[PDB]
């Protein structure tokens, strides 16, 4: 069975979004009552599954990472909205599938990390746009650290899902908007940050594709923006 | 939008000259065989009609045949003549076809006939479906093609001393058509 | 006749990964047809020689 | 007083010769191209009709076309001939137009055709509105004028040894007209 | 009394739109029933009063003209819509005011002309964009002709309104969509064309502004576009 999800001009097929995890079990929604609260609401075409360029997981692949909204600082509309607008706030459904054959043992951890400050500093350095940033096992923040001198084994606190190949081959984190504010400048501040690390090292059979692809399908949800609308009076 | 213009009829139903029968006035002088002309009605010459038909395997159709006749003297001579009259014989399938100019077949009662006097409203008749089977076939996968009769034309004025050649276009136009088992169409090329 | 109509492309999104000696040469077939809304008007045969 | 005589119809609806197609009998002797004549139906020649139409911007109209044919021998010679017959082909828009005298187009089933035998009731047909859009335009403010088909005429009697030229006036007469957005009329002068 | 009309981010003050004329007394509206008819409906921000650069009417001013939609081939949004879209159709309220002092005698005729083919030929030649095109009294189509060798005096057939200065100083034509089709390529085909000619020559008192300004405020109404939306099926 395969569900075919649609968001206007975009469509994604999904085996079974049974293993969907909403971070902190909070579904993303708009700003509740708590016009005057300037909720410019363009939930039309900026809410379509976008697809980042796939990375090629290999034997010695350390890991990948993308900041959000950053990633979509170009995905057409949404990327636009993050300029004609000063303020905004979107949740996001991140949908990571990585099709592989039944002969590829391996396992990835997808970690959504609120305010993912990757340590070891210059805007561009920490914003790899749409191609994401990679880790290293010794610029590239240390993998088993996630920049921040932490022991990997604890990552699992952060909304996470494990793509153990000999089972599900997809994963879907659902991040809701999270921040110390109620709305904010979507451009200069990346609420989330998705890191994908290989837990079990990718291994396969003799003559088989030695580099399985993994795609990210980030769809901004219930997004909104500030206001330019002023007011007049007679 | 509507489909009307592409229904079977609207498609097939279209006057199409399928041939030009040519005869010569029985100029007792030297006229050899052009005395009468005879054509076995078959689509197989008009790529156009032929093609549209082969789009299917089976079909039935009352065929209507119009006749347009055109004459002219062969010699620039003081060519005089009295309005000639052509005989148009329809020979239903499995019937003998004329051989001589004056073969008994022209007289033979079975054959529906037409006397069109030159320079008048074009002649016209319409044989109904005449398949011995339940539909004309277009293809066969067996052993011992169908018939639709023969047309036969001959001038009737006799001892004219001025050769008068005449063409007769036939404008067959399928009517009340119905087809079966569509097939991929043959490339324009092979015909 | 001739000039627009649109296009349809197919992009490798991800490489076509496979298990064992299975060949790296798949193939894809393409179909086309009209839907109920399709219709035509003003017949025009051209076939000749 | 009444308005009747100035309603749109009463105004536009009026037989107006829009052209004279001229052909020559296929005199195998020296006839070069006058064998057939072809005209792309366009108002743009008859100031009269043209003007009345440009009084508006848009319009629809079933056009009816009558045909008056007139022949005469070119040589005072003992010009004899048998009543000829003209073929009148209507070529609907976006259809190929004949080139040769005997180009396949005359035979092509799509084209409605007319065989008018000389010296008879004038021929007549009436193509309905054939705009691809919702009304013929008379003006445009964009980039890449409309069509109304082509007339094509050719004599059918062949080897006549006496040249027989023939004019064919066409008398187009708009019927069921309807117009849109009246515009000031152009001065008689520029045409 | 002055009405203050609003269309989102834009606002126009108008003395009294009492002398508003709808061409052919047909108000512009959308395509009536006569989704399946692909009525992509973005009647949001493309429907705001835009304002063309004002022309300066003088003594020897012959006249001006603008093709529509052409004019707005740049007015932000609407201009955009005429590219991301293949098909469209908009009416328009054209609002021509020309403030002058009580000491300026003069009169203009505003003529909306469906399919205004200005004769004497090269796209750019017949599409002066937003600055409009001007006439001449002998490239510049002849004024008393409107290109087409017509006698001025007959113009009045075409939806028109006369700005006789010693009376109303504004004018508002309301064109509805007009064309031989039901929708069309907004870019390569200018449904209308507004020409403004001075009937009575502009004259004034000794030392007074010798060049009164006239502004055009074109607001596209009930506009719509073709579709990119395809369809899928299981």
């Amino acid at each position: 069975r395969v569900l075919q999800l649609t968001l206007g001009n975009s469509t994604i097929t999904t085996q079974e979004a049974a293993n969907s995890v909403v971070a902190y079990g909070r579904w993303p929604e708009y700003l509740r009552d708590s016009p005057v609260d300037q909720p410019t609401e363009p939930d039309v075409a900026a809410c379509r599954f976008y697809t980042l360029d796939t990375v090629s997981w290999t034997k010695e692949s350390r890991g990948w990472w993308w900041k959000l909204p950053d990633a979509l600082r170009d995905m057409g509309l949404f990327g636009q909205n993050m300029y004609y607008h000063y303020l905004g706030r979107s949740g996001y459904t991140v949908h990571v599938q990585c099709n592989a054959s039944k002969f590829h043992q391996g396992a990835l951890g997808v970690f959504a990390v609120p305010e993912m400050c990757l340590a070891g500093t210059s805007y561009q350095n920490a914003n790899p746009g749409e191609k994401g940033g990679t880790f290293t096992g010794t610029f590239c923040p240390v993998d088993y650290l996630l920049g921040n001198g932490t022991l990997l084994g604890n990552a699992f606190v952060f909304p996470h899902q494990i793509i153990n190949l000999r089972t599900n081959n997809c994963a879907t984190l659902v991040l809701p908007y999270v921040n110390s504010l109620s709305i904010d400048s979507m451009v200069k501040h990346n609420n989330w940050g998705i890191a994908i690390l290989p837990l079990a090292p990718l291994n396969f059979a003799s003559e088989s594709s030695p580099e399985i692809p993994i795609t990210l399908t980030i769809a901004p949800m219930c997004c909104e923006f500030n206001g330019l609308r002023n007011i007049t009076l007679p | 939008r509507s489909r009307s213009e592409s229904s079977i009829e609207s498609f097939f139903a279209r006057g199409a000259c399928v041939t030009i029968m040519t005869v010569d006035n029985p100029a007792s002088t030297t006229n050899k065989d052009k005395l009468f002309a005879v054509w076995k009605i078959t689509y197989k010459d008009t790529v156009q009609l032929r093609r549209k038909l082969e789009f299917f395997t089976y079909s039935r159709f009352d065929m209507e045949l119009t006749f347009v006749v055109t004459a002219n003297f062969t010699e620039t001579n003081n060519g005089h003549a009295l309005n000639q009259v052509y005989q148009i014989m329809y020979v239903p399938p499995g019937a003998p076809v004329p051989e001589k100019w004056d073969d008994y077949t022209w007289q033979t009662s079975s054959n529906p006939s037409i006397f069109y006097t030159y320079g008048t409203a074009p002649a016209r008749i319409s044989v109904p479906y005449v398949g011995i089977s339940n539909a004309y076939s277009h293809f066969y996968d067996g052993f011992s093609l169908n018939d639709f009769g023969i047309l036969a034309v001959r001038v009737v004025n006799d001892h004219n001393p001025t050769k008068v050649t005449s063409k007769i276009r036939v404008y067959l136009k399928p009517k009340h058509i119905r087809v079966w088992c569509p097939r991929p169409p043959r490339a324009v090329a092979y015909y | 006749i001739d000039t627009e109509g649109g296009y349809i492309s197919v992009f490798y999104q991800t490489r076509i990964v496979v298990p064992l000696s299975t060949p790296r040469e798949m193939d894809i077939l393409g179909f086309v047809s009209a839907c109920n809304d399709f219709s035509v008007r003003l017949l025009r045969d051209t076939t000749h020689i």
